[PDB]
């Protein structure tokens, strides 16, 4: 069956994995995939002849949602470019269809939409009437392997809710409902990032008796609206802890409140330490700074390691990555791997299929790509130095300056060995650091990024996101206007050598009979008038004096054409160029693993096993030594 | 209506009325004029539609006109 | 076909569009034809309070 | 094309009906917005005269 799969999507200032989990594509991924599509068959019967309609099909199809979360009222338009790939061999044709839509029908003295009385049809006709969710390519064809680059748009111009159903409709194939949901509110609220994978956020299930368990990171985003005031209530963990014979589990350990900027990132580690090989299903409030709720559950479950040998006997040391044998030898629980699993899709965007992990979508309009966006730094030892390289490359024929930023990822004001305590209330316990901080590049230059991350003794799990702030090189530009004026004035010494003391006439005092300006030669006044030709005024546009005195309609018309034409100049004139700055953003994932974890495989996900058990067997990490105090 | 058909017609007769140098306009009525001119001065009288067609035809200025070609209109949809 | 689906769809809703407005000018004549008996009320009450 | 002709006609008599519906209404609106102000000027006489 010719069907879709999504490759990647490319947002302003979002993260490719939340942008991924925000939309759902996982499930639109597999979806697509793979379906018998029983009944798709009916729903085209019912789109043929017309049958179908838009609530019945939203019922019977099983929607999905496009969740564009809220949008400060006022605030710049939010862009979703999505590349949409054939993985069959047989070319694919889609048609974005909607009903409520046009659907390629010329209306000729046709009444719109009357009064709907109903407000989701009244919504939806506003949204029609103020574009306020916009598909560009609609309809499309694709070769195998061939990338279309639809764009979805989304105006926060109006003030409300507005849910907008479409669906994709492969003209041979699955039809999949897509649900544009979206929130524009005229008044700040502060709205955490919910998607839903991590309002329920799978714990990696950890060892029963781990000496230290791994922090694992929660990032949240304050989206839309005002900076947010989040606080996290203990007290549910508290009780945990108390029905859990005293024992901490799933702590908190960065502050129990903060203040995320708007767009920012905020991060919280958490510990999970089980003392059973149940479930563990807890669940915290968040308090904004105005009242709410979003709630957070927190799942995990125990690894039942098997049991630690004693010292007589223990296996001596100098099982596949891949296959589910590797998953049921981390944790020989049969539910244990199941929450590995669950996680691994939560988090893991490797795993995912339809994923590419490239710059993909969003060629166009874009000042610069990172070679490979979504990277991942390998699991690394308790004290390792890992080291990978982004490679940046300018598509603009502009210079442009370039800084590095970490949001949650910052080193405390590399690191000195004896000196780790300054990683504490750090959420990343690493030092992140990148060789170029900020570089200004040319056009069609790449640079080589070293990201380099120096990680401390609590073992960790970070999926952080660094950002690069790309800006046109105002002091570059500046340099080259003025070096093309230098030339122009060194032209213009030449030409005085060339012709010495030519006169210029200072100023006019009293020339008694008025002197116009030369005449020009009589072919340079013939192009002079040829170009006065040029850009006539319109013929039914000109209205003579005699005309204007006599119609008052007709004069304001005229001078409305006047001020037309002059406005026309303006804008030519107004260099277009200069872009606004643009924020890229790459998501780093890595494991700070301590060495009883890598020697026992404890955590580290089956798709790195094999580097793992490397950087185990045949020292693979740099543990850099320093000296020591003593 | 606008763009569909005034806008496509205006832009058509623009670029070809301005293509047209005003020195050739100028250069080819006067040769018709100056035709009429010497046809009217030589011949005792000038009658429409009883042209040679031979020493004198005005047509010809008709001929060397700008054409537009047609495109589609919206309001007789 | 598009055509025919289309004007169906647009018949349709136009059709129930035109029973809500009958509807509705019922009410409306209903609430008209109550105006006209309160100015005559009015009088005789402004006459009696008089 | 049959189809479709028969599906415009129905479509747009309908059309032409509620536009008829919408005028009728306008007027009878306006015929009446014509008494409310006699009401009005009622309701303060008979207020100054309590």
């Amino acid at each position: 069956f010719p069907t879709l799969e999504v490759t990647d999507v490319y947002c302003e200032g979002l993260p490719k994995q939340l942008l991924w989990q925000l939309l759902g594509l996982n499930d639109l991924n597999h979806h697509l995939r793979t379906e018998v599509t029983a009944t798709e068959l009916r729903l085209r019967a019912a789109q043929d002849r017309g049958a179908l309609t838009t609530e019945a099909a939203s019922a019977a199809m099983r929607p999905f949602l496009m969740e564009f979360g809220t949008h400060g009222l006022g605030g710049r338009p939010r862009v979703v470019h999505v590349e949409i790939s054939n993985p069959t061999p047989l070319p694919a044709s889609w048609q974005l269809h909607s009903f409520d839509d046009p659907d390629g029908v010329e209306l000729e003295n046709w009444v719109e939409p009357g009064r709907p009385r109903t407000e989701g049809e009244r919504m939806r006709d506003l949204i029609a009437e103020y574009k306020l969710f916009e598909m560009r390519p609609r309809s499309g064809e694709l070769e195998p392997g061939a990338r279309c680059t639809v764009t979805i748009e989304f105006r926060p111009s109006v003030e409300g809710s507005f849910e907008l159903p479409v669906f994709l409709h492969i003209t041979d194939g699955k039809r999949l409902r897509l649900q544009l949901q979206a929130v524009t509110t005229p008044e700040p609220l502060q709205l955490l990032a919910l998607p839903p994978p991590l309002r329920t956020f799978r714990l990696e299930p950890v060892a029963l008796g781990e000496r230290a368990p791994p922090l694992q990171m929660y990032v949240l985003r304050n989206g839309g609206p005002a900076p947010l005031h989040w606080r996290l209530d203990t007290a549910p963990l508290a009780a945990l802890a108390e029905a859990s014979w005293g024992h901490p589990v799933l702590e908190l350990v960065g502050p129990e409140e903060g203040d995320i900027e708007e767009g920012g990132v905020a991060a919280i580690n958490w510990r999970f330490s089980p003392l059973e090989a149940k479930e563990y299903r807890v669940e915290v409030p968040v308090l904004l700074g105005d009242g709410g709720i979003e709630v957070i559950e927190l799942l995990g479950r125990g690894f039942a390691p098997p049991p630690a040998p004693p010292h007589g006997a223990a296996a001596v040391q100098l099982d596949d990555d891949t296959p589910a044998a590797a998953l049921d030898s981390v944790g020989g629980d049969a539910e244990a791997e199941a929450a590995r699993a669950a996680a691994a899709a939560d988090r893991d965007w490797i795993t995912w299929r339809g994923l590419s992990s490239a710059p993909s979508a969003g060629m166009a309009g874009r000042l610069a790509l990172v070679d490979h966006d979504l990277v991942s730094l390998g699991v690394t030892p308790v004290r390792g130095l890992t080291r990978r390289i982004i490679v940046l490359t300018n598509k603009s024929r502009y210079p442009l300056a370039f800084d590095w930023d970490l949001g949650c990822l910052a080193p405390p004001p590399l690191l000195p060995a004896s000196q780790l305590q300054l990683l504490a209330g750090r959420p990343l316990q690493g030092a992140l650091a990148i060789s170029p901080a900020a570089g200004s590049l040319e056009p069609g230059e790449r640079l080589v990024c070293r990201v380099s991350l120096h990680a401390g003794v609590t073992p960790q799990v970070f999926e952080g996101e660094v950002r690069c702030h790309v800006r046109i090189d105002d002091d570059a530009v500046a340099e080259a206007e003025a070096a093309a004026a230098a030339a122009a004035a060194a032209g213009a010494a030449a030409v005085a050598a060339e012709l010495p003391f030519v006169e210029q006439v200072e100023e006019v005092i009293a020339e008694a009979p008025v002197r116009g300006p030369p005449a020009p030669p009589p072919a340079v006044a013939a192009a002079q008038r040829a170009s006065r030709l040029r850009s006539r005024l319109p013929v039914h546009q000109y209205m003579t004096t005699a005309v204007r005195t006599r119609i008052e309609p007709l004069n304001a018309a005229f001078t409305a054409t006047m001020e037309a034409r002059t406005r026309r100049l303006a804008d030519a004139t107004r260099p277009p160029s200069w872009p606004e700055p643009q924020s890229i953003s790459v998501t780093l994932r890595g494991r700070i693993l301590d060495e009883r974890q890598l020697g026992a495989l404890r955590y580290v996900p089956p798709h790195e096993r094999a580097a793992a058990r490397a950087a185990v067997v045949a020292g693979a990490a740099w543990v850099p030594p320093a000296m020591v105090p003593f | 209506w606008s763009t569909q058909v005034f806008d496509t017609i205006q832009g058509r007769l623009q670029a070809a009325v301005d293509a047209r140098d005003p020195a050739a306009i100028e250069s080819r009525l006067k040769t018709q004029y100056d035709q009429y001119l010497h046809t009217t001065n030589t011949k005792v009288a000038v009658f429409r539609d009883v042209i040679i067609e031979q020493d004198y035809n005005p047509l010809a200025a008709a001929d060397a006109a700008i054409r537009v070609p047609t495109g589609d209109i919206r309001d007789p949809l | 076909r598009k055509e025919r689906d289309f004007h169906r769809m647009h018949h349709k809703r136009v059709a129930q569009e035109k029973n809500k407005l009958l509807t509705d000018l019922r009410r409306l004549k209903e609430h008209y034809a109550k105006y006209e008996p309160t100015i005559l009320e009015l009088k005789k009450k402004y006459e009696t309070l008089m």
